[PDB]
RNA sequence: AGCUUUGCGCAGUGGCAGUAUCGUAGCCAAUGAGGUUUAUCCGAGGCGCGAUUUGCUAAUUGAAAACUUCCCAAUAGCCGUGACGACUAGUCGGCAUUGGCAAUUUUUGACAGUCUCGAGACUGG
């Protein structure tokens, strides 16, 4: 492989580490905020750190934050529904 | 439909290498054994 | 690591799941055999 | 057991008889070795 | 069964080009096929209810001696925006993988 | 080496043990069972929960041979489940190393 | 006419395949490569550099692995009751649905095992 692929090759680990250690090096009193909120995710990243954020963005491909929101959203549902007249409910409903 | 889904390896040092040659096969149990079993008695029979 | 085939564990060798037994103990194994003056040989023979 | 290497069975059936087939012409039938057998012994003279 | 199949065939060969711009080539395919094996028919699978081209397109040509140059020549070849992926076509219809399913058991 | 007793039940269960086969709130337990299942009722792999789930969210199943592929390996699991030696002693007995 | 030798080509069985198989356009090579054995003898490639097509199928991740889907509403035995109807408060037929259908005469199991030459016997401690 190329020099520069061995170069991101050697970086990989950086990636790991970064995304370790990314609850407190990614929080507001370690970079004071220029709080970016990450793009279709709930995440907000204080101070550009670029291999963190294609690590998390990795992590939250195709849109996970939604479908994490919605299968909690539907498997609440399937619980209210399992328990409707023993909590005296007459319908959930899935709001829009 | 005749392919294991449980492997029991006698000697312990073979469960090792078939976790790595039969990762076409997850659906299989690759399992060491406490009990021995004597199949050089079979190589001791004429006929094997 | 899946429990070893224990003598409390073989019990479960004969349920409808299909199980193999894999014994490798024998695949490589050799004759040692002298003649007095001279020297000594050892034969490969073939193994299961 | 017998079934697959049955197939197979035929099948290089097939392939040996495809080889005798490629043998079958290309054979010099009955008398191409005699016209061949006479170019090899009459000369030029 | 869709009824569409049934205006490239005359027994001549579909080459299966893929990797396709969407947001072009309609047309642009058939201009850079049109060259080779005078006036053909050639389209691009651009599905309804949308007016997005899914990618794939198919190219019918006249013969597999013409299909040989052609494939070869036209592999990754810059159309449109993105360089075009070549295969020979399925068209895995009903009377074939019948006739599929009884050579299974064979 | 229990025979299933005929007038007798605890064989089978030493059987099939030995085979391996086994605000004034209201006040109550509720039993919440939280429970991932396809069509045909099947408990549902996490994985292929989460791969219904995105099938759903991004409106976009998945492609024929995909789908040929995963009905395929469902009905292999149906009918690997619901079952040669004696191929192979009648092939034995017609000649006893059948060497493939 | 038959047998047969050598070289090449084709196909087939089998075997081998990273001290294997090649390319070499760079150089050298029978006007001699390379030689510790036998050297007034042997005789073929050598050094470097550079490589290790195609089809089919399986499995995995992935939302999607590339050949022209989900959801809602409705339709697809008996005892009672309500009307309609028929026949003399009673009886009968069809229709309808607002409770029930595991406790001796039926539809929630006196069944299961054993033995003897289509027929009987034994046990359920």
């Amino acid at each position: 492989l190329t020099n520069a692929q061995r170069s991101g090759l050697n970086q990989i680990p950086n990636r790991r580490f970064t995304l370790w250690w990314s609850p407190t090096i990614n929080r507001a009193n370690v970079y004071v905020g220029f709080q970016v909120q990450l793009d279709l995710t709930g995440i907000f990243m204080h101070g550009k750190i670029p291999t963190l954020k294609i690590s998390l963005i990795q992590i939250f491909r195709a849109h996970l934050w939604q479908k994490i929101h919605e299968s909690i959203v539907m498997d609440l549902c399937q619980v209210f529904d399992q328990e409707l007249d023993a909590l005296e409910i007459e319908t959930v409903q899935k709001e829009t | 439909e005749e392919q294991p889904k449980q492997i029991i390896v006698t000697r312990k040092g073979m469960l090792d290498p078939l976790e790595v040659h039969l990762l076409d096969f997850p659906n299989i149990v690759i399992k060491g054994s406490e009990l021995q079993l004597p199949f050089q008695a079979c190589l001791k029979v004429e006929k094997f | 690591t899946e429990p070893y085939l224990s003598s409390q564990n073989y019990g479960e060798l004969f349920s409808n799941q299909i199980i193999w037994f894999v014994d490798d103990t024998n695949v490589y194994r050799v004759t040692i055999h002298k003649t007095f003056e001279g020297n000594l040989t050892t034969k490969p023979i073939n193994g299961a | 057991p017998t079934k697959v290497e049955a197939h197979v069975r035929a099948q290089m059936a097939k392939r040996q008889k495809a080889h005798e087939e490629a043998n079958a012409a290309r054979k010099l039938t009955a008398e191409q070795r005699k016209v061949k057998k006479i170019k090899k012994l009459k000369e030029d003279i | 069964e869709d009824p569409s199949l049934l205006e490239w065939d005359a027994d001549d060969f579909r080459i299966f080009c893929g990797d396709l711009g969407n947001e072009v080539n309609d047309d642009i395919l058939a201009r850079a096929f049109s060259r080779f094996p005078s006036f053909l028919k050639a389209k691009v699978i651009r599905d309804k209810r949308t007016g997005k081209t899914k990618g794939y397109g198919f190219v019918s040509f006249k013969d597999p001696s013409d299909y040989v140059r052609a494939m070869r020549e036209m592999n990754g070849k810059y159309v449109g925006s993105r360089p075009i992926k070549l295969r020979k076509s399925m068209w895995k219809d009903r009377n074939l993988d019948v006739v599929r399913k009884k050579q299974k058991e064979k | 080496e229990e025979p299933i007793v005929n007038r007798g039940l605890a064989a089978a269960l030493l059987l099939c043990q030995n085979k391996g086969l086994l605000k004034e709130k209201d006040g109550y337990k509720p039993d919440v069972k939280i429970e991932y299942v396809d069509e045909t009722g099947r408990k549902l792999t996490p994985k292929e929960a989460f791969r219904q789930l995105s099938h759903r969210f991004h409106g976009k199943g998945s492609g024929k041979m995909k789908t040929e592929r995963r009905m395929k390996k469902l009905d292999e699991e149906a009918l690997l489940k619901k079952m040669l030696g004696t191929v192979a002693l009648l092939q034995e007995k017609q000649k006893p190393y059948i060497v493939l």
